[PDB]
């Protein structure tokens, strides 16, 4: 309607510029993104069709929304400015001083919106026909060199962000010298602060990864970055390092299938002790990796000796024999294992895409190294309570402090299990499934994940989950159909598998028809897990087949949480379609089992799943309230267990709430 | 005598420079005031040869470092030197304050607090060392009382004693760069609000500006309460004198404009201003507003986000 | 005639200006005697921000009046 209105009735509405923009301003202030869509499109069409004065008033209103409004308002107005500069740069070039006016308020804007603001300004500046209007081009160069020349970290952050995004947009022979000067100056001013240099490496890595830009500049920068990396950390593999250390410093965690009389080694611990530049190892390797992937089209034959190297480390592996000599050596050790795991995570991020089988064996050895150093680090944090290094309690360290893996690292997940007790191990699978669950939870209900769209992640997981985690599901059913710690691990892997299943199938882009084709292929994995041959079947037949496959896991389930996840998965599948008796019978079975404790919220959720789906709520309540009585008579624990003296409160609360409802 | 130190900082370190300090041993006051009088360039180059020549690993270098710091703090206050060489020597004192042990900085800070007690501070560039040292005291968590407790007693000695009336605003410019706790910013703003009475009026607005950039990292309610209550009291004095306008109304308008332009950069300050001057229950509105706070609100009405809330507050 | 200009660090500078001179002339005098760039300068008198195109006679600035100078650093 709005396109037809503003395309036909543009001469009539040209009177009422101010009323239209007042309505747009009143609509942008609210929630409900369908409203804010209309608030954006009103500005868009008003800029599209009206006169130059109304265009100036539109830009004024947008800068008013940015400089004043809240996060949704700033986001929407910046999206609108991006759409208008990509639509009409020549119209915005008349009003570009008003867009320059946002540089007064950089102390009020979030760093993501700083990225977006610098992007829109620097794509406005660097159109080819507007090189007669070079005033903005010199002015923003000036303000970047001004921002970078401050000692304060909050200004240096904005300077680094603006420098990287500006170099990225201007890098699509003298322009090569220009980006050379800019990158050299940001590298020179960002050299001294470690936190600034880390952010610089991260931003430059994100730029090289996300954007395809003019490979002559990449060819220029790669010879710089590779050489600075190979002289920065890489030393000779002589067994005695420099530095008077009170520690048996060795070259640990080699692969030992590589040639041990090689030159490439890593001077990590002497650099870390000479610090007290080693905190910038992982992002710099990410940068080098990305430059080589963009140059040689993913061929890492220049690097692939680097995952063979040991690391010059203290003998870490016992953290019990050196107990109660608590000192700064504990902080040294915990930060050492921290940097080791970050480096190993970046290696695993690097060489997961490669298809060579011995490289996959090396990456699996790196994963075993990751999980064993994770055990040593959690032991070190167990003995040393509060001395935590913040480098940009286990729940805190799990998500934010470590490096974030890619999505293609779960291409490891195609390899099968080798259970060590019955005869890719269990705990590395636990690690991978924990990571994938923690990603899907944040994405569908984490920086490099969020530049990928949720549709892209759901699309990519469909290949990357179902036909190789169904194998692990079958292996888990086989194991639990048949010493304590491996059971503890494999129970957690089973829980995480069902969690990832539920998080995938409960995705809220399946009401839309465009993703439903993907959903059909999803059912084509689940229906074809028992028997094939029935192809191009109706949707409800695939649903019945999938739930019939999913139902017979119920005897193998070793804990309450996996049962709850299974019933929520069955419910969120069966709602795509009588089945209330199925859900009720399953819930009743899981309420009736022994469960060798159980948190009250799990049992609350299972009881509200049971009572809403039964045939009669009233006779169900009368059933449980002729069981609530023989809990007192017989047991000093009932004939309907998980109804202890503790869990009576939860049973009562659910019964009262559900009777009232 | 300058040409026999430039050959000492060039070849090697500590083997020849450490004996030159103990052999001279007479005076470091006449040898720094008079070489600047002919050519000021020979002093900044001398400092990178004495300071590189006196590390903090040994004690006799540390005492010489304390001595050279004391005599260069005295000369930048005493001498009517050029602003260029002053900026250079303050720059070298900025670049060479990173690696100090505990007990020397507290004595240098004692000389600093002694200067804020009595001494004629014609240039506040001498107290520019006082920001950064309270940072480097805080990073040393070891008994010199730890660093933070010595920092607390230091700020207490600054706040408790009388503030030198000509340069009170200058000391307020020093707490902007130091990190403080909530109790520390609360103490420094209650001292800064206590010092409003014993001044001329027209230095109050930029000191208010020096408060607001401090108020961005601490308590804003105390600063706003003190400013509003103080100028409301002065308005009451002017009205009972009426029953003195052409400066008091001017300084009021200037302060209003300053804190509106500070609210323009810090919306948390604006939201706490709207909260503080709320009517709410009918008993607060018989003490809240004033002929100064109403003008302040009607100037806040210039800011686009605060147009609705402030006019709805004044209407109700 | 004589006026005072007080800045944020409490430094007070005496200016010899005629009321016929414009405001950017005063900013040029601050540039000469203090080195502060005129685009960063912002002048306040009696709670009024001075505009560039006016003079002292538009804002009723008489003898021994006090101006307030603040430094408007765009980004930092």
């Amino acid at each position: 309607l709005l396109q037809s209105t503003f395309s036909v009735h543009y001469l009539v509405l040209k009177d009422m510029c101010s009323s239209i923009l007042s309505l747009a301003q009143s609509l942008l202030h609210s929630l409900d993104q369908s409203i804010i869509s209309f608030g954006s499109l009103l500005y868009k069409y008003a800029f599209k069709f009206f006169d130059t004065y109304c265009q100036q008033e539109v830009v004024g209103a947008l800068v008013t929304h940015i400089c004043s409004g809240n996060e949704a308002e700033v986001d929407t107005a910046l999206d609108v400015l991006l759409e208008l500069v990509v639509l009409n740069p020549s119209a915005m070039m008349m009003n570009a001083v008003f867009v320059k006016g946002i540089l007064d308020y950089l102390d009020n804007i979030s760093p993501q919106q700083i990225r977006k603001l610098f992007y829109v300004l620097s794509t406005l500046a660097f159109s080819k026909q507007n090189e007669a209007s070079s005033h903005i081009q010199d002015d923003m160069h000036l303000v970047i060199r001004k921002q970078l020349s401050s000692t304060v970290f909050k200004y240096k952050l904005i300077g680094i962000i603006g420098a990287v995004t500006m170099a990225g947009i201007m890098a699509a022979d003298e322009q090569c010298t220009q980006v050379t000067s800019l990158l050299q100056l940001v590298h020179s001013c960002s050299e001294q602060s470690p936190q600034a240099s880390a952010l610089y490496y991260d931003e430059f890595a994100n730029l090289i990864q996300h954007e395809k830009l003019d490979p002559k500049a990449l060819e220029w920068v790669g010879q710089t970055i590779c050489n600075d990396f190979q002289d920065a950390f890489v030393v000779d593999s002589c067994v005695v390092p420099e530095g008077d250390f009170p520690f048996p410093v060795k070259a640990l965690y080699g692969l030992e299938e590589y040639d041990t009389q090689n030159g490439i080694a890593i001077n990590l611990l002497p650099l870390l002790f000479s610090q007290d530049s080693p905190l910038c190892l992982a992002p710099y390797f990410r940068l080098l990796r990305l430059c080589v992937e963009r140059q040689h089209n993913g061929n890492l034959e220049e690097i692939d000796g680097l995952l063979d190297c040991p690391i010059f480390l203290t003998d870490l592996e016992p953290g019990e024999k050196l107990e109660s000599m608590s000192a700064k050596e504990r902080s040294f050790m915990c930060s050492l294992i921290f940097l080791t795991l970050n480096w190993f995570r970046e290696i695993v991020n690097a060489f997961c895409q490669e298809t060579s089988p011995e490289m996959k064996g090396k990456v699996l050895t790196r994963l075993k190294h990751i999980v064993e150093l994770q055990i040593i680090l959690e032991k070190y944090l167990a003995v040393t309570p509060d001395y935590v290094p913040p480098l940009g309690l286990l729940l805190h360290n799990s998500h934010a402090f470590f490096r974030e893996l890619d999505i293609e690292v779960f291409s490891i997940l195609h390899c099968g299990l080798v259970t060590k007790f019955i005869l890719l191990g269990p705990p590395e699978l636990l690690f991978l499934l924990e990571d994938l669950s923690q990603k899907l939870e944040s994405m569908l209900t984490f920086s490099h994940l969020q530049q990928r769209s949720a549709q892209e992640i759901v699309h990519c997981v469909f290949q990357l989950l179902t036909p190789m985690c169904n194998h692990l599901e079958n292996i888990h059913n086989y194991f639990q159909c048949l010493k304590v710690q491996e059971y503890h691990i494999m129970s957690s892997c089973y829980q995480r598998l069902l969690q990832i299943f539920h998080g995938l199938f409960a995705w809220s882009g399946f009401s839309q028809p465009e993703n439903q084709n993907l959903l059909y292929s999803a059912l084509h994995v689940l229906s074809s897990r028992l028997k094939q041959g029935e192809h191009s079947q109706p949707l409800e037949e695939l649903l019945s087949q999938s739930v019939h496959y999913l139902q017979n896991f119920h005897q193998s389930i070793p804990s309450f949480q996996c049962a709850l996840y299974l019933i929520r998965l069955l419910m969120v599948i069966l709602e795509k379609s009588q089945n209330k008796e199925k859900i009720a019978s399953l819930a009743r079975q899981f309420l009736c089992r022994v469960w060798p404790n159980i948190s009250n919220d799990q049992l609350h959720a299972l009881l509200c799943i049971y009572l809403e789906h039964t045939e009669s709520i009233l006779k169900a309540i009368e059933e449980i309230a002729g069981v609530g009585v023989p809990e007192l008579i017989n047991s000093p624990s009932s004939t309907f267990p998980t109804l202890t003296r503790h869990t009576f409160v939860v049973f009562f609360r659910v019964m009262m709430a559900e009777l009232e409802k | 005598m300058d040409q026999k130190i430039l050959s000492l900082a060039a070849e090697k370190t500590a083997d020849k420079l450490q004996e030159f300090l103990q052999t001279l041993r007479e005076g470091d006051l006449t040898n720094l005031l008079q070489n600047q009088a002919v050519k000021g360039k020979v002093a900044g180059a001398l400092l990178r040869a004495i300071f590189k020549g006196s590390p903090c690993s040994e004690e006799a270098g540390t005492l010489r470092r304390r001595k050279i710091y004391t005599c260069c703090i005295q000369l930048v206050e005493s001498g009517d030197l050029q602003k260029e060489i002053v900026s250079e020597i303050i720059g070298l004192l900025m670049l060479e304050a990173h690696h100090f042990p505990g007990p020397l900085l507290v004595e240098l800070a004692n000389e600093f607090i002694s200067a804020v007690r009595e001494g004629s501070l014609v240039n506040g560039k001498s107290l520019e060392l006082l920001p950064i040292i309270l940072t480097v005291l805080a990073t040393k968590k070891e008994n010199l009382l730890s660093g933070e407790e010595c920092k607390k007693q230091l700020i207490n000695t600054l706040c408790s004693g009388r503030w030198d009336q000509q340069y009170v605003i200058q000391l307020t410019s020093m707490f902007k760069d130091v990190p403080l706790t909530a109790e520390e910013v609360e103490f420094v703003v209650e001292k800064a609000l206590s010092m409003f009475s014993k001044m001329n009026l027209q230095e109050i607005p930029p000191l208010v500006y020096q408060l607001l950039v401090l108020s961005s990292k601490g308590s804003r309610k105390s600063v706003l309460e003190g400013i509003i209550a103080f100028f409301s009291a002065l308005d009451k004095q002017h009205n009972e004198e009426q029953s003195p306008s052409g400066e008091l109304r001017h300084v009021e308008g200037t302060i209003i404009l300053h804190i509106v332009f500070a609210i323009k950069l810090d919306y948390e300050l604006g939201r706490e201003l709207v909260k503080h001057l709320k009517v709410g229950q009918q008993g607060d509105s018989n003490n809240n507003l004033s002929p100064f706070s109403i003008a302040l609100l009607l100037s806040v009405t210039r800011i686009q986000r605060f147009q609705d809330q402030v006019l709805d507050l004044l209407k109700t | 005639m004589q006026i005072f200009v007080k800045t944020l660090t409490g430094k007070t500078i005496t200016l010899e200006v005629e009321p016929s001179d414009t405001i950017e002339n005063v900013k040029a005098k601050i540039q000469d005697k203090e080195g502060i760039p005129p685009d960063q300068q912002r002048l306040i008198f009696a709670g009024k921000q001075l505009e560039d195109g006016r003079t002292l006679s538009d804002y009723n600035i008489q003898k021994e009046s006090t101006l307030h100078l603040v430094l408007r650093l765009r980004g930092g």
